[PDB]
RNA sequence: CGGGAGGCAGCAGUUAGGAAUCUUCCGCAAUGGGCGCAAGCCUGACGGAGCGACGCCGCUUGGAGGAAGAAGCCCUUCGGGGUGUAAACUCCUGAACCCGGGACGAAACCCCCGACGAGGGGACUGACGGUACCGGGGUAAUAGCGCCGGCCAACUCCGUGCCAGCA
């Protein structure tokens, strides 16, 4: 199916990924539908992490799935939250 | 005015000595700061005690390389390799030479104290050497199946 | 002696060809995938390490004094001129090594409250790796290649005699 997950970028021992939805079949790191976020699990910035919880709203709307260590990620910026 | 040294210096170094300088000298310098201390028999005997322990007790893994060396030295090893003819299809680093030695006769073995640079990948017969000071050149052979 | 077995243009490796192109390495800890309500199981994808100046970037082989100028070698109008402050020699700094300490990447899945939801609280888990990095101590410690007729930046001696050679 349809879902919103990590595609690495950076460098080597310089993770840093992109938040962004895909169809699973696809490889980790290529063409992607749409960004919604990036992310520094080093939070070597006063931004590691950011998302457009608008859309991400959209697309679990219309059904898709996030992986685990996702989900995590857009809880954190109040997504699901419902007052 | 007999003082025994720390830090060594000019005229006058190497720790443990114990040497005659002008109480001025001792009194406003070395003694404050620090390096030296008074050549008491309280001191001056302890020091003897301090070479007497560490000079000995470093001639046990003198003796210790020796009672590893009187075993190995000679002992032959044996290593199955799945090869063809002369060249091998994998190599032989040291996590093996050490490894198989040591479950071949109940010897440990650092694979970091060898004298191998390159892992062999290469059949035929090598006699290559251990460490550290005086040394133990271990003999290995290579084979096939 | 009636019949059977195999398809590395998957990872690593052998061989052949060629001027010439690597480890039969470690781990599922991270991301991503498959099955499973879950615990979890598989993952030579991936995350890492190994080998090669193959390229790009950073860093070193020392810093300050120091002669109206050692020797050696080369030029010489045999007075001298050049290497050259360069060396020796004097202090001062301290790559390597040495001893100690040592990560970030990892918060979810899962457990309790709430309702197995929104929301709150609690625990497990790191291959690289005792490696980067931090602190103490600490030795003056690799240099080579191309060119100097014009285009084109850099001149003198000897050898050689359309030979040997350069292009």
């Amino acid at each position: 199916m349809v879902k919103i997950r990590l595609a690495r970028f950076g460098s080597k021992h310089n993770p840093h990924y992109r938040i962004v939805v895909t169809d699973a079949r696809r490889k980790r790191d290529g063409k992607y539908i749409e960004k919604i976020g990036y992310y520094d699990p080093r939070k070597t910035t006063p931004d590691w992490l950011k998302v457009d919880v608008e859309r991400a709203r959209y697309w679990l709307s219309v059904g898709a799935q996030p992986t685990d260590t996702a989900r995590r990620l857009l809880r954190q910026a109040g997504v699901f939250r419902q007052e | 005015m007999k003082v025994i040294l720390l830090e060594p210096l000019e005229n006058l170094g190497d720790v443990g000595q114990v040497v005659d300088v002008k109480p001025g000298y001792a009194r406003n310098y070395l003694l404050p700061r620090g390096l030296a201390v008074l050549a008491t028999e309280s001191n001056l005997k302890a020091l003897e005690a301090r070479i007497r322990a560490q000079a000995k007790r470093l001639a046990e893994r003198k003796a210790e390389a020796e009672r590893l060396k009187e075993i190995l030295e000679n002992l032959t090893l044996t290593i199955p390799v799945r090869a063809g003819e002369t060249k091998i299809y994998g190599s032989v680093t040291a996590k093996d030479i050490a490894e198989a030695l040591s479950r071949q006769h109940g010897v440990t073995i650092d694979p970091k104290r060898l004298a191998l640079e390159k892992p062999i990948k290469e059949l035929g017969e090598y006699v290559l050497t251990y460490k550290p000071h005086p040394e133990v050149p271990i003999q290995l052979k290579v084979s096939v199946v």
